[PDB]
RNA sequence: GACGGAAGGGUUUGGCACCUCGAUGUCGGCUCAUCGCAUCCUAGGGCUGGAGCAGGUCCUAAGGGUAUGGCUGUUCGCCAUUUAAAGCGGUACGCGAGCUGGGUUCAGAACGUCGUGAGACAGUUUGGUCCCUAUCUGCCACAAGCGUUGGAUAUUUGAGAGGAGCUAUCUUUAGUACGAGAGGACCGAGAUGGACGAACCUCUAGUGUGCCAGUUAUCCUGCCAAGGGUAAGUGCUGGGUAGCUACGUUCGGAAAGGAUAACCGCUGAAAGCAUCUAAGUGGGAAGCCUUCCUCAAGAUGAGAUAUCCUUUAAGGGUCCUGGAAGAAUACCAGGUUGAUAGGUUAGAAGUGUAAGUAUAGCAAUAUAUUAAGCUGACUAAUACUAAUUACCCGUAUCUUUGGCCA
RNA sequence: GGACGCUGUCUCAACGUGGAGCUCGGUGAAAUUGAAGUAUCGGUGAAGAUGCCGAUUACUUGUGGUUAGACGGAAAGACCC
RNA sequence: UGAAAAUUCUAAGGCGCGCGAGAGAAUCCACGUUAAGGAACUCUGCAAAAUACGUACGUAACUUCGGGAUAAGUACGACCU
């Protein structure tokens, strides 16, 4: 249940750079201030979405 | 494999889960729009609906059963008196959930909720 | 659903009260038997001064089975204790009346005689 | 007894089975009479 | 609709008769011993009725020469004959399974509906 | 030889061929017919 | 060999004239169109190819469309099979139910339940440990190899993983009713794929 | 087959002390098997002081199967019921980084024996921690990238591989052949089971911490009435759809063909005979190869084919709503051109008669209102709500030769 | 040791509940470690082969499982001398 | 509530355990439920299951006459009047 020897510079490199792995979530710029905002999520920048308020943004 | 469709169980035991359920019914009833996780969110219209459509009709006997599920009495009067009357003809989906993103610290999926007509003031 | 160590009511007047299974005949791994099947019983407790001794071995048949089995015409007999009758050499009952209800089944397994000295056929 | 079933076809006949012969290969087989129908195990022929 | 439920209408061709569970019943149906039919009879207690559809089944529990038997029926069955309603009894369960426990007397009665006059 | 005509000689020719990436390159260089015509006819093969 | 493109509507029993109960599952079949041909001397061999239920008319992809384009009067289809060695249809043709009119058994195939990641325990019948007097050991594996000798696990040692969903073909399914009006057959017993799920009737082989 | 002789097997008890003492954990049991054939039974034979039946001996054959309990820590052995039969060995006397600690092999105590004693004794009895989150290889599964020589979308031929290969009872042939009689068939069929395997939820049965009723104790809703929480991770009981499961249902273990083991031949030698073999030519089995089922062109040997597209098109992916799919996956369904999900309507159904009001009774309570109320995991509709006026990937390079066209 | 009653201890398992396990976000170890573009079988050999010979198999790289091996790790064997 | 400081609920008062959120595969651990059979499992009725209170009836062999003994076994318990 223990390392029986020390792995190749390789093989950790393999691993590692295959599971630490992010991905880009997809995008859509708003249809009111042309930010680009995650797909299917209200705007962040201006609070509108589909041409609807729903927050109402601070500082 | 999965059987028991038609909760999410909300990741607590039914007690714990009933009253999360109840409580924020109540807090969407007072405040006509919330935020919070989306699978939250989403039990919560599946009740809150149910609960409107079942508050249509306003007698002594449905009044009593919302009770049961209803135990702000405030809430329960705005529920049979300003909410429903404005959701007499619609014939179902009286609210709106939509997304929000990920929030930051432990990337829960947030939404918001609200009612699709604001009620009687 | 009779298997080994099972208790049953022994429905025959030849003295026995209560046998209990120790074997389920035909069969290698054979586990279960239903009404209509041979077993082998011991007798566990008997009238006293009978034929039939405490600790004896015998053949029996079984009568009555707390478990439903599909008939074909799709109704189900469930009765309320287990019951056996012994038989003897010729695989023919050794008592010469039989106490209670008797499922049906014994008419196909071949048991008409055990059917004809029942009460009623069920 | 449950009576003993007249081996029969499900076109009416009885199934007489014989033993063809063809070229060391020995073969039994099943017949009926009614429609000339030839198989080798009665299985088919019920 | 169904083509299930459909097909099941165009193979029930027999009526499901009317009783309810607690009444006591007789039911006449048909035995088949080889090649012979007998009408064969059970008066008991209805104490369930069952499934959806045409799975529908009802069981009867009587008690005979001291011994419990209890029999399940398919409700439209072809061999079902007649049903008929001995005396009809007033309830408050859905299954009375508690009659197996019930001794003596009382494992084989119900308190009867009496209908006002 | 029934269920494969080409089988026996193609099995032996990879015995005698070296062992390795170029000896199995070698056998891919091998074309094997059971009949006594071939679809190489472009290439204008010289007879042995 | 005769065969149908149909959907596992569900089970129900029917009641023989005598009283005898028959279990039954019930298969529903669309109308199945030939839509084309494969020959011994152009594609190796023979068979006809033959479709079931259509395609909505936004999600066809061209090459799809253009494999029906000869074809008269007959939609992309969602189902598409091959009979192999059969004869009497051509393209543009159509499949009665009925075919099975004269016909005994049937043989069905279709895509078995999935069940996900199982146990050994579901999923092979493994027995387990006892689950008292001391044991630590409830429904695992066991043993799996011998000691040195091989000093590996042999190819093909049964343990835990994904349960079902291959295809299966069950055999000599009697065939209880036909009913054409209603497109509909009645075999006895179970037939392999959840409700909705569509099978591959064909003449049993014996 | 007496007295002897010649060998194999490397399992029993040993020899030897070659690997190992900065650790190769020792006997059984449970779970899980695999391999050898020197074959327990089923299969195919030869011969019998083989009448039949039932055997005995011998050859070929490992495809499948080869039991449950009482005693013992027990291997073994014994005993009781069975079964067609309850085989023999290897694999660290299979299998403790899978389980069990009964025994063996610690420190307690007692008994028997020996020793003056301290103590000793493969003599006896009782009590007496079984550690470790898997790095690689190996195996059970699902994907990512890539190739298959234009690029993609579907239908498939098939190398190869896995699963599957069990058996009895009873009734006919036939109480015939055989046999003094008793007894009792060979061969070839039909029907019913056991073990085992898969699918499935129609029935049977379990669960059903969704839901409904009854009810204890306490608290709360101002209170009566009517309800709600808490009695871990359902307060305790009585039922229960869908899903799941077998204790359930259904189906499968064939038949046929090719080459063959043992065996039996035909025609014929060497050897005028004889001979199954030397030239040929044959029959012949739970065995082998096809056949049944599953997977399969990463089979780089990378298949065949029908259609679309021709400088980013065809097509695919991401996102989102979801499933008959499911660990994240992937596949599949669908995305305003849509019933995918939710809501709602309705139904198959569970609970079995709500609240309120009225009648009767001192009250408890009962009756009417009332197949009520309530719950509807499923089914069928319905754009009321949510899947956006969307973002990334993505095609005949070139050389030689043949055929057709020019 | 035996008897009665009672039971999922067992034939025989299945379902449900709760904490982990699974995915994502934040924080973040341990023992071990000569390295490693470490396949298997039949043999040989300090006499049980990932590294040798012959032969066979195998596109490249992960994740979730299970330990057959690496005479696994841990304790300069406690037994013997 | 009760005999009680038991059990459970609750007032005042003090807190909601100093990583969370989605999905619920297998599996590990701690529990709930069950047809037929009821120790056939197993070194061993181990572990569970079950029995349990109050008020009455009725209690052996043996004995140092104290006990055994709550022996065993049996009945009843709500609400209203
Ligand atoms: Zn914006």
């Amino acid at each position: 249940a223990v390392p029986k020897f020390k792995p190749s510079k390789s093989r950790s490199r393999t691993r590692r750079s295959i599971n630490m792995r992010k991905k880009i979530p997809q995008f859509q710029e708003c249809s009111n201030c042309g930010n680009l905002g995650v797909r299917h999520r209200i705007c962040l920048k201006c609070g509108y979405y589909r041409n609807n308020q729903y927050l109402e943004i601070g500082l | 494999m999965k059987t028991k469709l038609g909760f999410n169980r909300l990741s607590r035991k039914s007690s714990h889960r009933r009253a999360l359920l109840k409580n924020m019914v109540i807090s969407f009833f007072k405040h006509e729009k919330i935020s919070s996780t989306k699978t939250k969110l989403f039990e919560v219209k599946r009740f809150a609906e149910r609960l409107i459509t079942r508050a249509k009709v306003d007698t002594v006997h449905n009044r009593r059963e919302l009770s049961k599920f209803i135990h702000d009495k405030h809430i329960l009067n705005k529920l049979f008196t300003k909410i429903s009357p404005v959701f007499r003809q619609r014939s179902g989906g009286y609210t709106r959930m939509i997304k929000l993103g990920k929030r930051y610290g432990d990337a829960a999926e947030m939404a918001i909720l609200e009612l699709v007509e604001k009620p009687l003031k | 659903m009779i298997q080994m160590q099972t208790y049953l009511t022994i429905a025959d007047n030849t003295g026995g009260k209560v046998a209990q299974c120790i074997k389920v005949l035909g069969g290698s791994k054979r586990r279960y038997a239903k009404i209509g099947d041979i077993i082998t019983i011991v007798v566990k407790q008997a009238i006293p001064n009978s034929s039939v001794k405490k600790g004896d071995v015998y053949k029996a048949v079984i009568v009555r089975t707390s478990k439903e089995v599909r008939r074909k015409n799709g109704t189900y007999v469930r009765f309320d204790d287990n019951a056996c009758v012994i038989l003897d050499a010729n695989l023919s009952p050794r008592g010469k009346r039989v106490f209670g209800p008797v499922a049906r089944e014994l008419r196909d397994a071949n048991f008409m005689k055990v059917v004809s000295l029942a009460s009623e056929v069920i | 007894r449950v009576g003993s079933k007249e081996l029969i076809s499900r076109w009416g006949g009885k199934i007489i089975m014989k033993s063809k012969f063809e070229n060391g290969k020995i073969k039994h087989y099943a017949e009926c009479q009614t429609s000339k129908n030839t198989a080798r195990k009665p299985r088919d022929l019920f | 609709m169904d083509l299930i439920r459909k097909i099941e209408a165009q193979n029930k061709k027999n009526e499901a008769f009317v009783f309810n569970v607690g009444d006591t019943v007789r039911v006449v149906y048909k035995i088949i011993e080889g090649s012979n039919e007998r009408l064969q009879s059970f008066e008991g207690i209805v104490i369930s009725f069952q499934n959806k559809g045409i799975g529908k089944t009802f069981l009867i529990r009587k008690i005979s020469s001291g011994i419990g038997v209890e029999k399940i029926f398919p409700v439209y069955s072809p061999i079902i004959e007649k049903v008929e309603v001995l005396r009809r009894g007033k309830v408050r369960r859905a299954k009375l399974y508690y009659m197996r426990n019930r001794i003596g007397k009382a494992a084989m009665k119900i308190k009867e509906r009496l209908t006002i006059k | 030889s029934e269920r494969k005509p080409c089988a026996p000689l193609e099995i032996a020719i990879k015995g005698m061929l070296p062992k390795g990436p170029l000896g199995r390159n070698l056998f891919r260089n091998l074309k094997v017919f059971s009949g006594s015509e071939h679809t190489l006819k472009a290439q204008n093969p010289i007879k042995l | 060999m005769l065969g149908l493109i149909g959907k596992k509507v569900g089970m129900t029993q029917i009641f023989q004239k005598n009283g005898i109960v028959v279990p039954v599952t019930v298969i529903e079949f669309q109308p199945n169109y030939i839509i084309g041909k494969k020959t011994v001397d152009r594609d190796g061999y023979s068979a006809l190819i033959a479709g079931s239920v259509d395609l909505k008319s936004s999600k066809v992809s061209k090459p799809i469309k253009g494999q029906y384009k000869s074809l008269k009067d007959i939609e992309p289809k969602r189902y598409v099979i091959e009979l192999k060695g059969l004869d009497g249809y051509d393209a543009g043709d159509e499949i009665k139910v009925d075919v099975f009119k004269s016909v005994k058994y049937v043989d069905v195939t279709g895509t078995t339940k999935g069940k996900g990641f199982q146990g050994a325990m579901k999923r092979h019948n493994f027995s387990g440990g006892p689950s008292s007097h001391g044991s630590k050991f409830h429904r695992h594996l066991g043993g799996t190899g011998q000691a040195t000798t091989p000093a590996r696990t042999f190819k093909g040692t049964k343990m835990a993983g994904r349960m079902a969903g291959n295809q299966q073909t069950i055999q000599n399914l009697e065939v209880v009713l036909i009913d054409e009006e209603k497109r509909a057959l009645l075999v006895k017993g179970a037939v392999p794929g959840a409700k909705g799920s569509f099978v591959v009737v064909k003449k049993s082989k014996k």
